[PDB]
DNA sequence: GTACGTCCCGGAAGAGATTCAGAG
DNA sequence: CTCTGAATCTCTTCCGACGCGCCGCGGGACGTAC
RNA sequence: UCCGCGGCGCG
């Protein structure tokens, strides 16, 4: 290939071929005059070295070099590694009819459809536009189609809307991890210059909105469209291929809103009334005459399917909260009422969705899913849960606990200056006493934060569960745990140094108050260590995954029944304490090998 | 006490600790490194003159000719900086050197040379440093980063555990010279001494010792102590020293003076040793079996027979004992060789060696160095004397010698550049002691074993390489010299040195491209410590200890700033107060404390001696006398932290700001934030984008002034005075009386930098911020640069923010923005793109740039002139033509018959530049480069005329202003001593020389004024001639190109859903949807909020500092709007004065103590007017304000104290049941636009090697489907789509043509075929001897 | 100055040398 | 003393994640004529 | 011109 200028960027193979042919020609010329054996042997050895270099460079010592220092490549180098044909140009190849951009949310979409920008909509489907335009006879040739598509008149957008109605597309994340890394949606035209993707899908991709890039593809032929419509929707992937739990679990915000929904308080406006059905509970709530969460007796009519496929209509008077009735408005017919009486956190809602799928079928499950997402966003926005700076109440006994711990370590040190104790044992003792102080202060802070609220209950007084914003946000299961709230409120415990031991001085300051310089400096060690570890661990895991996946490539199920009688004895694991996993989650979804006998043997 | 321009906007500051040392010249490393390389250094030290004195003096092969060095001098640069970046030539200067060549006659080597010749010769070109501290190489500015390398000297590594998998730790001691071959020693599981050279095969250690002219007896005596055996008439009496019996094993009954001391079968006690010391026992009787394991050291020869009785280093036996006893020997000397005290390593190594001859050792060394060569004595001797003891190849630096001496505890810290026998034997002895158990190993991570390079050292090294190359060249040329028939310029050539310097400055791993789009970005780029580069580590060979921070990093290198990703901890950044020691180590300031008084004088401590002393923390309270208020203060002695007494410390920290670097020190409320999010926020802050209109940051750190002044972006005033004529283009300053030179005082002239292309496609502009008649003081800001305001650093803007989840549009990290933000037009950024067109020379004739273009109509030509160049100001969009550029491909092959056939139905073709698809904009400037000898078109003539007019008008205005000031100065001088109010200026000022006056200092002062006036007019004429000649001449370009057209597009980018915005605590996110103003929530006062974040991120990303920043901003605006309300009514000055005074005291003991009684009424009025947009608040990094100050300051305003205000909703219109938090936060825009990553492709170009679509965005290509993608698709039942996608859409050509024809026809059917990339693999594997083929169907 | 001819870091695994252990 | 000989030590090879975006340099030298 | 090498940056 000639480049910009009077020089030609020669390839390595050309240079190697020139060298080998030049040496061969020189040797052919030399032997004609019957040269002495020494020189012909020397030039033969030159030729042999050169041909070995061409065939495989770098296997022998003193590998040949090109321009300045870089060793020239050869065919053996052209086959191997990431720079070779097999793993770079054959297994994975660049494809046309594709595009990429950044992602936004757009939470007003249904989960079987996604947004798609106008510009890509025009650019990707140009052949389809040409075909439809030629069928409608607005152009005798293709050049007029060129002008019309490049000028984007008002007559092309209607055609584009017509050709997109039922044409599935594929979305993709660059570091795809599992089989949910590829899904298909039904595109919907939208303005802007970004793709809108349904929030509930975002848990599967493990994709945040910090600049992730999605790549689009178009199934071209007819069979591709039908196959994508039969297998590639998000509606046909409701359970993970790794475990039986649903993978469309509400991740962060809707779970917070729903956890705000149901937590009855002892006293609120609108106590002690009786309602007909849930359909007027909203009427009371939105008029401001009744608080969102309050004790109330209402009549609920749930449909149950004890009979052979038909639903039984039974009615009663249940003691519940208004918000629970409002949620009962959205549940399908099958589910019994006793499933929305609890705090309804994250695990509870996941299990409830799982049993809804298990009992009612498939379509009601997906309808319930997107409806619950809508209502969760609406009521979470209504609630307005904001974090404040006075919401982190520090326990008042922290100072005295710290003083006692310091007095104990001081007297232990004084005993050390008496020459009665060694170094390792006092080290272990001070570590133990600091751990004891840490857990004690953590327990005190948890106790006086989680239930600090007290109410007169329209009487003398009563103690109820607290409505602190941070506690509510951490106990729901949306984001956070006990460790993070403990670090943010109480002292952070004992950090470790790169040697692996534990620094003798704990950090006696939480994030709400200030931090001394060395206290920050020590935690810098752990931060850097964690970042380096997470840098290298992904690189290791990718190679391990490739090694696992290459070996099981050819195992394909081919027969419906082998017909044997040999099986493996299955028993629950007992490590030496409490049972870790029972038979329920270990034998489920398997075929029996031998008949199960009750301890009524011969039964 | 404040200067006048600090009176415009005083920044309230918190803090209690009084600082003692202000921020130094923040950009000092580059400048003070480079002010050693291009300087005439007398007597020679660490400079170019040293390099010449090191390599240049050369004596030929007894040719009586010598080439010596005299001096050097650098001429003025041919072009200034501006011409350099506008053209593309290197900002370099010629390097003149005066050289002396002498040739002697016969019969005498030492006498006076018969003939000499001296002249100036040219050699090479050196890039210069601009006053910004940067380099210009090829029309492109570039920056050099300092490198951290491995320190020269001796070092003792240990290699814990891994080797031999047995737990027996080995020990190695390597010597790393500054320039030469390596040398290292190590052990084996067999406990032997081994020498290795440059990682080659293993050799025994004694070979070097024997080669250094040491006999075996000398070696044994040096490495071991001596014990004497005396054969008396009975039992071989032995001389005893009691201290040697520590840990030795007994074999008999030890008795002396007829008294039993040690019992048979038992081991010594300390009391027995004490008893032996009491009795001073010296000689004891010894059994013959006690000498059954000792080895003789020296040889014994029989006098009578003349043979060798016992050789060196072999164990003695009873028969040998009898022979030596009967030979008449009385003194018998042997070894000590205890199990724990002294290992017999030297003895066993000398046993295991195969040779015992120095010539044999030289033969072994010579064969090892060069395999397959017959050794000889002279070659081996020369090679051994040249490997280690030759000045040319081996040379330790002064730093290397100092460290080498220090690690061995010698006395004189000065020595030569080569090593000697004493050094190597001492190294061996130290290694033996380390193995023996005395002494300690040395780690690597300690900063006392690491060194920082800079520009000067690397430049000198490359220059020395160039000189050694030209040196061997001049030697080989002078070996065939002649009697001064040639002049001394032919041997010296400008090719090697220039090539070396150009390749170093242009293509090196450390000459990295400048990344500038913000002043902070360059303040943090030039202060970079990279661990990579030549002589350093590699990315894939870095473990974990090199990445983790050592506990000696406090105050020298930043612990919290580093680029996250593949290289963490190798690109660490230098601290704020840190400097470079003279030798090259890092050091940080401290304060020396007396017994009770903390003296204010500053002492510098390196990274080694600090550990010996003890250092107290900076954040410790103290009294006015320096006494510590407590009796215990936490400190650090040796990498630990503990509690010490009232008086045991000797040094004190200077301030609390020295732990961090400049990158992250701008984050307010840092001490309340985690390390991870602090690192991330620093990274985003480094990568901001200029805004159209900068706004002051509400919550700063009080350091922005230094970072704004010290960057090369703001035209800081040089000399004080008063402004006289301000304009959007230039600024002139009238000089004060006390700052004038005696001659040619005049007045200063500046030149602002208007809209010009930046380096990262942003736009740098300068706006004058000085009024008219405003006096200025020396070293002050006049005109701010990009992202700066009144001398402060303003990256983004401040906006009203509120925290709540809002209808899911802020799901996890997305942000929604009201239309108000884009309404005020406050996030608009300006981007400048450069489009180039080349006019090369090809076959069949050159191409034409005329506007004669076919196949287009008036619609495509209405925007072009006659020449073929777009006008300035023509609003161009995607689909127009900028330059009409046509390539005459030719091969027309005209025929009288076949050519008219083409015209029956229904050459040069266009190659014009194409606008990038999607971007609008306006053209601002068109610049043309033409090779000399080519006819310029009309537009080139007009452009060069415009440049001539601009240059002449600029020079004329400069003369006009300069001489106006000069004559004003003349009038001011003439006011005294014969003043004429009107008699002087009857006739114009041109003749003020014929004035009759007395002769005094005033008179000859005026004479000097007139003389310099005449000199000025002459010089201005000369340089006007020179400038017009320079601008009228042509310019050299690349070979083979005819002319170059440069056109600049200037697109204006707005905000749109898809852009990335981030705070200063790491809470990044992409905006999601733009909303009408009515929909966002509003408060009871009526004002709407602008941005709503997501509160869900606070528990996990525990960056609690953002909430505190929000509350502080709310407080600032609560003061600001109150000031606004007081100002809107025309109120008198006393009430606002007292209100501002109350606002400024407002706290406990601080360092400000400002007063308003010393402000003029006009001045306080202007201060109030400039403060209406809120009160800026300064907060130190680790000495910030607590909660009580915030509560009190909010109480000063009428805002609720709890910080949570009740808020209403816009959609439904009812009160939220829980109040939310609102306030003001500093929000940034990053340089990741949405109209840069959006891409689509239907069918574009195809590659040539394999018919596959290309990759990238600039090349119109598509995305890649990886192997994990294939696995994910295969995991489903996906069959047809995978085959179709990797067969038709990718590889097959006939398949895809058929598919296209079918799609345009309305059918959908596929024919697979076979991919051609597999056919490529087939051919390539067939290219070998393998027979690859495909069998039957 | 230029066209042109020639030229030029662990970690894991196995293969091969060593070794010493012990039987004949 | 001698022959296996299983075991052990030492030398040589391959292997270390996957998508992008921006920028800069690249057959160069060395002689031989033209 | 579509390729190689190097550096920086984002997921
Ligand atoms: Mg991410």
């Amino acid at each position: 290939v000639p480049l910009d200028g009077g020089r030609f960027a020669t390839s390595d193979l050309n240079d190697l071929y020139r060298r080998v042919i030049n040496r061969n020609n020189r040797l052919k010329r030399l032997l004609d005059l019957a040269a002495p054996d020494i020189i012909v042997r020397n030039e033969k050895r030159m030729l042999q070295e050169a041909v070995d270099a061409l065939l495989d460079n770098g296997r022998r010592g003193r590998a040949i070099t090109g321009s300045n220092k870089r060793p020239l490549k050869s065919l053996a180098d052209m086959i191997k590694g990431k720079q070779g044909r097999f793993r770079q140009n054959l297994l994975g190849k660049r494809v046309d009819y594709s595009g990429r951009s950044v992602i936004t949310v757009g939470p007003y979409l249904r989960l079987h459809q996604c947004g798609l920008p106008k510009k890509m909509a025009l650019e990707l489907f140009k052949p389809f536009i040409y075909g439809k335009l030629e069928l409608r006879g607005l152009a005798t040739t293709i050049k007029a189609a060129k002008k019309m598509v490049e000028r984007e008149e008002a007559v092309v957008w209607d055609i584009l809307d017509e050709v997109i109605r039922e044409h599935p597309v594929l979305l993709n994340r660059a570091p795809t991890l599992h089989r949910l890394g590829i899904q298909a949606f039904e595109p919907v035209l939208i303005e802007g210059k970004a793709i809108q993707l349904h929030p509930l899908v975002c848990a599967a991709y493990n994709a945040d909105f910090d600049g992730d890039q999605m790549a689009v593809h178009v199934p071209l032929t007819l069979e591709a469209q039908l196959e994508a419509r039969a297998l590639m929707m998000s509606t046909n992937n409701i359970l993970s291929p790794a475990n039986g739990e649903p993978i469309i679990v509400p991740s962060q915000d809707v779970v917070l809103g729903l956890y705000y929904m149901t937590r009855d308080c002892v006293n609120a406006k609108g106590e002690g009334m009786v309602l007909t059905g849930p359909k007027e509970a909203e009427r009371l709530y939105r008029s401001g005459l009744a608080s969102l969460h309050a004790r109330v007796k209402v009549r609920i009519t749930e449909y149950e399917k004890d009979a052979n496929g038909e639903l039984v209509a039974k009615t009663s008077l249940k003691d519940t909260t208004v918000g629970r009735a409002i949620l009962w408005m959205i549940v399908p017919k099958g589910l019994p009422y006793s499933i929305v009486n609890q705090a309804l956190g994250k695990k509870a809602i996941s299990k409830m969705l799982n049993t809804c799928y298990r009992i009612l079928g498939l379509k009601p499950t997906v309808i319930f899913a997107d409806q619950i997402m809508y209502t969760g966003f609406a009521y979470a926005a209504r609630s307005g849960a904001s974090v404040g700076i006075d919401d982190m109440v520090i326990p008042e006994k922290k100072h005295e606990i710290i003083s006692e711990a310091e007095a104990e370590v001081a007297e232990i040190q004084e005993q050390f200056q008496s020459g009665l104790v060694t170094a390792g044992e006092r080290y272990n003792k001070v570590i133990d006493i600091w751990a004891a102080a840490n857990d004690r202060v953590s327990k005190a802070m948890m106790d006086n934060l989680q239930t600090e609220t007290v109410i007169n209950r329209d009487g003398q007084e009563e103690k109820q569960v607290s409505f602190n914003s941070i506690y509510m946000m951490a106990d729901s299961g949306a984001r956070g745990s006990a460790a993070q709230i403990r670090q943010l409120a109480g002292m952070r415990g004992l950090m470790a140094k790169p040697d692996g031991s534990i620094i003798e001085t704990p950090i006696t300051a939480n994030f709400r108050e200030g931090l001394n310089v060395l206290q920050y400096f020590i935690s810098t060690h752990g931060a850097r260590k964690g970042l380096a570890d997470t840098a290298l661990k992904t690189a290791n895991s990718g190679y391990l995954t490739r090694r696992l996946v290459d070996v099981a490539q050819d195992l394909v199920v081919t027969e419906d029944d082998c017909g044997t009688h040999e099986g493996i004895m299955m028993t629950p694991v007992i490590e030496g304490g409490d049972v870790k996993e029972p038979l329920r989650d270990r034998v489920l979804g398997r075929v029996t090998a031998e008949d199960v006998l009750k301890p009524g043997t011969a039964d | 006490v404040y200067s006048y321009t600090e009176k415009k906007r005083i920044r309230k500051d918190f803090g209690k600790r009084p600082q003692v040392l202000d921020v130094p010249y923040l950009l000092s490393i580059q400048l003070d490194s480079f002010q050693k390389f291009i300087e005439q250094d007398p007597e020679g030290q660490y400079g170019l003159e040293a390099a010449f004195r090191s390599v240049f003096p050369i004596q030929s092969y007894s040719g009586n000719s010598e080439l010596q060095y005299v001096s050097y001098r650098l001429g003025e640069p041919v072009f200034d900086v501006q011409e350099c970046q506008i053209r593309g030539v290197t900002y370099s200067a010629p390097l003149r050197v005066k050289l002396r060549l002498v040739i002697y006659e016969r019969e005498a080597p030492e006498g006076t040379v018969k003939d000499i010749k001296e002249q100036e010769v040219y050699m090479g070109e050196i890039p210069l440093m601009t006053d910004n501290g940067t380099f210009v190489i090829n029309g492109t500015e570039r920056v050099i980063v300092s490198q951290l390398h491995r320190s020269p000297g001796v070092f003792f590594d240990s290699d814990k555990g891994k080797t031999h998998s047995s737990g027996k730790v080995l020990y190695n001691a390597r010597i790393i010279p500054y320039r030469g071959s390596w040398l290292d020693f190590e052990f084996d599981p067999k406990d032997n001494l081994f020498v290795r050279i440059d990682r080659r095969r293993k050799l025994p250690a004694t070979i070097i010792l024997r080669a250094l002219n040491y006999t075996t007896e000398q070696i044994l005596d040096l490495f071991f102590e001596k014990v004497i055996f005396e054969i008396r008439d009975n039992k071989l009496q032995m001389e005893l020293v009691p201290e040697r019996l520590r840990g030795e094993t007994a074999s008999f009954d030890i008795e002396a003076n007829g008294k039993v001391y040690v019992e048979k079968g038992r081991r010594i006690t300390a009391r027995h040793i004490r008893q032996l010391e009491k009795d001073d026992v010296k000689l004891i009787e010894v059994p013959v079996e006690y000498i059954a394991g000792k080895v003789v050291a020296k040889d014994y020869i029989d006098e009578s027979t003349g043979e060798l009785i016992c050789a060196a280093n072999m164990e003695l036996s009873l028969d040998l004992l009898a022979k030596l006893s009967q030979s008449g020997h009385k003194r018998i000397e042997t070894l000590f060789t205890n199990d724990l005290d002294h290992g017999p390593y030297i003895s066993e190594t000398l046993r295991v060696d195969p040779t015992n001859d120095r010539l044999s050792a030289l033969v072994e060394i010579y064969r090892m160095m060069r395999p397959g060569e017959p050794p000889t004595r002279e070659a081996a001797e020369s090679l051994f004397e040249n490997l280690f003891f030759s000045e040319d190849r081996y040379d330790l630096s002064a730093v290397g010698r100092m460290k080498f001496n220090r690690s061995l505890l010698r006395e004189e810290i000065e020595g030569s550049g080569i090593l000697s026998k004493d050094d190597i034997i001492d190294v061996m002895k130290k290694l033996i002691d380390i193995r023996n158990g005395k002494g300690e190993v040395d780690d690597i991570d300690h900063l006392g074993n690491r060194r920082i390079r800079s520009v000067g050292e690397m430049a000198e090294n490359q220059f020395r390489v160039g000189l050694v190359r030209v040196e061997r060249a001049v030697k080989e040329r002078l070996s065939l010299g002649d009697l001064d028939t040639l002049m001394p310029q032919d041997m010296i050539n400008a090719k090697p040195i220039s090539a070396a310097v150009k390749e170093f400055f242009g293509s090196s791993q450390l000459s990295q491209f400048m990344d500038q789009n913000n002043p902070l970005s360059e303040i943090t780029h030039k202060r970079r410590i990279s661990a990579l580069g030549p002589g350093g580590l590699t990315r894939e060979r870095a473990g974990f200890e090199v990445r983790d921070v050592h506990p000696t990093h406090y105050g020298r290198v930043c612990p919290i700033e580093t680029p996250e990703g593949p290289n963490i901890g190798l690109i660490n950044s230098l601290s704020v107060y840190a400097q470079t020691n003279e030798y090259g180590f890092l050091e940080t300031p401290y304060r020396k404390v007396t017994d009770g008084v903390v003296t204010d004088e500053i002492h510098y401590l390196s990274a080694i001696e600090e550990g010996n002393y003890v250092i107290a923390q900076a954040n410790s309270n103290l009294d006015e006398e320096g006494h510590f208020v407590e009796d215990l203060v936490t400190c650090r002695s040796k990498g630990e932290s503990s509690l010490f007494s009232r008086d045991q410390v000797d040094y004190m920290d200077v301030s609390t700001q020295q732990v961090v670097s400049v990158g992250a020190s701008l984050i307010p409320f840092l001490e309340h934030d985690d390390a991870n999010r602090a690192l991330m926020g620093a990274n985003m802050q480094r990568q901001a984008v200029p805004t159209l209109r900068a706004d002051k940051p509400l919550v700063g750190t009080g350091m922005e002034r230094a970072v704004a002044v010290d960057s090369g972006v703001t035209a800081v005033a040089k000399r004080g005075g008063v402004v006289q004529y301000v304009d959007a283009s230039r600024i002139v300053i009238k000089v004060n009386e006390d700052e004038m030179y005696p001659g040619e005082a005049g007045i200063d002239i500046y030149n602002l930098t208007k809209y010009t292309r930046s380096n990262q496609n942003t736009c740098i502009n300068q706006m004058p911020c000085v009024s008219l008649g405003e006096p200025v003081e020396r070293g002050d800001v006049l005109a701010d640069g990009p992202s700066t305001d009144l001398g402060e650093l303003a990256l983004g803007q401040n906006m009203r923010v509120a925290f709540m989840p809002w209808n899911g549009y802020n799901f996890e990290d997305s942000i929604l923005v009201s239309e108000r933000v884009v309404q005020e037009d406050r996030f608009t950024t300006i981007h400048i793109q450069e489009l180039a067109c080349v006019s090369r020379d090809t076959k069949l004739g050159p191409e034409e740039i005329t506007a004669d273009i076919p196949n287009v109509g008036e619609a495509a030509l209405s925007k072009l002139d006659e020449s073929g160049i777009v006008y300035i100001g023509a609003e161009v969009t995607g689909g127009d033509i900028l330059v009409g550029k046509v390539t005459p491909k030719g091969e027309t092959q005209l025929t009288p018959e076949e050519k008219l056939l083409r015209a029956i139905f229904g050459d040069v073709k266009d190659s014009s530049l194409r606008v990038p698809n999607g971007v609008s904009g306006t053209v601002i400037d068109v610049q043309v480069f033409t090779r000399d000898g080519v006819e310029k078109d009309k537009r080139a003539l007009e452009i060069e005329e415009m440049q001539l007019k601009q240059a002449k008008k600029d020079l004329s205005e400069e003369l006009q202003i300069l001489e106006a000031g000069l004559f004003s100065r003349i009038r001011a001088v003439l006011v005294a001593g014969g003043v004429e109010a009107e008699k002087l200026d009857k006739l114009p000022r041109d003749r003020w020389l014929e004035l009759g006056l007395t002769d005094e200092e005033k008179q000859n002062q005026l004479e000097q004024l007139a003389e310099q006036y005449d000199e000025l007019k002459h010089e201005f004429e000369k340089k006007l001639e020179a400038k017009r000649r320079k601008i009228t001449q042509g310019d050299d370009l690349a070979p083979g190109v005819l002319k170059i057209v440069k056109v600049y597009l200037a697109v204006k980018r707005r905000i749109q859903p898809g852009d990335k915005m981030a705070g200063r605590h790491g809470n990044k996110g992409v905006i999601s949807k733009i909303n009408p103003i009515e929909d966002m929530p509003y408060d009871e006062n009526g004002t709407p909020v602008d941005i709503v974040l997501n509160p869900l991120g606070v528990p996990s990303r525990m960056n609690i500092g953002q909430i505190l920043e929000t509350h502080l901003g709310m407080a600032a605006k609560g003061i600001g709007d109150k000031i606004n309300a007081m100002l809107k009514q025309q109120q008198e000055v006393a009430k606002l004065r007292e209100f501002i005074q109350r606002a400024y005291d407002l706290g406990a003991d601080v360092r400000q103590k400002v007063d308003l009684s010393t402000f003029s009424d006009e001045e306080v009025m202007r201060l109030a007017e400039n403060l209406r947009k809120g009160m800026p608040i300064a907060t130190p990094v680790f000495d910030g304000a607590k909660e009580a100050e915030i509560k009190e300051l909010l109480k000063l305003g009428d805002l609720p104290t709890s910080g949570q205000i009740r808020l209403y909703d816009g959609r439904t219109g009812e009160q939220f049941e829980r109040p939310v938090t609102v306030g003001y936060m500093y929000m940034l825009k990053l340089n990741h636009l949405v109209d840069d990553k959006m891409h689509a492709r239907s069918t574009g170009s195809y590659s040539l090697v394999t018919q596959q679509p290309l990759g990238g965005k600039a090349q119109f290509g598509g995305q890649r489907f990886g192997e994990m993608e294939v696995w994910a698709l295969e995991a489903y039942g996906a069959a047809y789509t995978l085959q179709e996608m990797l067969t038709v859409k990718s590889d097959d050509v006939n398949g895809r043509t058929k598919m296209y024809k079918n799609i345009v026809d309305g059918n959908h059917q596929m024919e697979p075929g076979m991919p051609e990339s597999f056919n490529v693999l087939l051919k390539e594997i067939r290219s070998l001897g393998i027979n690859i083929e495909l069998e039957d169907e």
